[PDB]
């Protein structure tokens, strides 16, 4: 009956995890307005004729 | 067209049809663009080959 309010009140409880990713982010648009180029040096130079 | 049909009044009269026509002669376009042929030698990255 008797007992310290730190050991069994504290440990009279059950974690759950049902909070966990209960929300989402945004989701990915920016493929709609923009393509793709992958690069393999510092910068690239584009060049196109008239 | 042929003529429109009329009442004859009492002397048939000859008419005649009207017939023409319409020509166009040939025109001679051009377009041309000149370019070193060194820029052209010195292509490695391709900016002419679309020419």
């Amino acid at each position: 009956a008797i007992i310290t309010p730190a050991l069994i009140s504290a440990l009279k409880t059950s974690f759950q995890k049902h909070f966990q990713d209960a929300l989402a982010t945004a989701p990915s648009t920016y493929l709609q307005v923009a393509t793709v180029i992958p690069s393999t040096t510092a910068s690239n130079t584009y060049g196109w004729l008239g | 067209q042929f003529p429109k049909l009329r009442e004859w009044i009492g002397q048939r009269v000859i008419k005649d049809m009207a017939a023409q026509g319409y020509q166009i002669t040939n025109k001679l376009f051009e377009s041309t663009v000149g370019v070193k042929r060194t820029d052209i030698e010195d292509d490695n990255l391709g900016v002419y080959g679309p020419l």
